[PDB]
């Protein structure tokens, strides 16, 4: 992918928005650059709740290196799209915009999607009750005293 | 300036670019006007400055 | 299920019955329950 | 409540305060048999403790 | 995390309002911040209800420790976005605004996120009733038939 | 909290509609203020009604105190938002203004907090009509002869 | 409380309306002020309608005492702010006007506020009907006198 760092997100993001674009000659600003990066990492910490939330493989930048621009986020490939259109959302009152129609549908469903495998994954079903017997079926486990099952 | 006399922080925009005849010289935020505001857009050069249409968005 | 289930109770808000908390704790003396009607900001409480 | 009164009179600021074992001794001890009892119970087993203990 | 004391929170505040920010060629008074930090204390103390309300980490700040601005907020990474977002909602008014529709939907969407794991951990249930046998089943062997052990 | 006067309550509710602060230049007037303490001491004693209505910790100001300004308001500090929100709406029809919305909810929000914990405590259940009898199983009151309920 | 004659009252109201106040460089006609006390007296009579209506503690003034102006008005601390409400209502078209919402609002709350006490007062049961039996429970309560419950 082209789009292998957070800056080229946010340039992505202000595109999108028409701010800083090439279609539009305007350059991006570098106070514009690292508010868009400051909301970005903001935004992308509450999505991941502490591993609670949307797991999109984001590595977020610690204090000890100079430049939280430049670093490369780690997403995948399938990810990139839905990041830079919630984040051009995110940004758009920045500058007293507001994000188009498209753009607020592709962000909705490219964070659908973005959650979907993990829904899946986590589409688990609880064990058998503890006062639930194993029947008389399973006959290893009813000649070794496993009448029950443990639960929990 | 917020009251005619005093001017504030200076911002740097490139305004001109040997051989490249189009530009749009802007910037994009400006603050919150709280009564009063005047600009001063101050150039220093050694070629021609050629300025027209200033314009901003209030909302 | 019998044992450990929330009863039957009705779903009140606190601002529909604030100052009339007595009168449903589940004594006889009154003859009919009364609810706030209105509000200082929206001018009536919703009905619902 | 004074239907209990057990003493006369009442602590009142500067009462001094006499320790009647001023030097140490093995003691002797009396009762009325009604007055020390002893309360015992088998502890209730297959809980937290005495899990897995036969 | 770039946003660290409730002085950042504020200017992140007046940055997605629009009325201040590092790029503007005007910033609002030292005053003006410090009525932002208050408005940010109140909603915070509103919000953590003595303990009974959204538990958040925030460190209120003392009298004694003269500038409220620079404290660290002690919120998580996952809190700031809700938090600022929250916070330039409540202080658009001073400035004669309207904070727009998706501050406000991420306003929303961030106490809700900021409350999940909460309500998630007071969504217990009470122990047995005081009239409740435990059964034979367990009364058999150490003869306990109203416990209810609270251990496990 | 550094809102700890009824002046202070006060000049938070002004700077809310946008009469006062440093927002805009505009400072407090003195017959504004005094006016608006009139109000807050008016609307607290209504909510406060004989202690039987919203419990919050105001401190009435008494006749011989010369000016009800200046005193502490008594408040704890998850009060003071809802207090100073509902002040402003009190207080806007004077400069013939309205109260925007997000003022509005806040107060709506804050006042309902306000009560919750009151509600809870107040919430309580009635004893045992007095035509009700102890049952068998109480074997204290077969001993004592407590066969029915005391009542009330 | 700050308000403590009819002509207070009536200030107050005529704040809340706008039309005058201490800060106004235009006052009203004393007049004007007596004919809204008069306003005031005819709504509080008809509010206390001759002692089974709302009940506020107001004290009528007799014709004797010539300036109904300057008397204690007899309302408690939290009845005022209902009243001076309500009063702004009911003088607003006197001066081509119409009391905002939000006072409108708060005279609703304020009139249901204080008739709240008389309603718990007056909410009471009527006695057993004279043709119903006292039952052979209370036999050694009348002593086995009568039989059938008194009534009225």
């Amino acid at each position: 992918m082209q789009i292998k760092t957070k800056g080229d997100l946010v340039r992505a993001a202000l595109r999108k928005l028409g701010v800083a674009s090439d279609a539009t000659l305007t350059d991006v600003e570098p106070q514009s650059m690292q508010d868009a990066v400051d909301d970005l990492e903001a935004m992308m910490a509450e999505w991941y709740q502490d591993g609670k939330g949307i797991i999109t493989g984001y590595v977020f930048s610690d204090d000890e290196n100079p430049p939280a621009e430049g670093d490369d986020h780690g997403l995948r490939s399938s990810a990139v799209s839905a990041v830079f259109h919630n984040l051009a959302c995110r940004i758009a009152p920045d500058y007293a915009l507001e994000a188009t129609a498209k753009i607020i549908a592709t962000a909705k469903y490219g964070k659908e999607l973005l959650y979907k495998q993990t829904a899946i994954s986590r589409a688990k079903r609880a064990p058998y009750p503890s006062r639930m017997p194993t029947g008389s079926g399973n006959s290893f486990a009813n000649l070794n005293e496993w009448h029950y099952f443990p639960g929990e | 300036t917020t009251d005619g006399i005093n001017y504030g922080r200076e911002q740097m925009i490139e305004q001109n670019e040997p051989f490249v005849y189009d530009k749009r010289v802007l910037w994009k935020r400006v603050g919150r006007i709280r009564r009063l505001i005047g600009f001063k857009l101050r150039v220093i050069t050694k070629s021609p400055v050629t300025l027209s249409g200033c314009q901003i968005r209030l909302e | 299920i019998v044992a450990r289930t929330p009863k039957k109770k009705p779903f009140f808000w606190p601002e529909q019955i604030a100052g009339f908390e007595h009168m449903y704790d589940g004594n006889d003396d009154y003859p009919y329950y009364l609810l706030n009607r209105t509000d200082e900001n929206s001018g009536d409480l919703p009905t619902q | 409540q004074r239907a209990y009164a057990n003493v006369n009179t009442s602590l009142a600021d500067a009462m001094a305060v006499n320790i009647l074992n001023v030097k140490d001794a093995r003691t002797n001890v009396f009762w009325a048999d009604d007055a020390i009892r002893i309360v015992s119970q088998p502890i209730p087993a297959n809980h937290e403790l005495f899990a897995g203990m036969k």
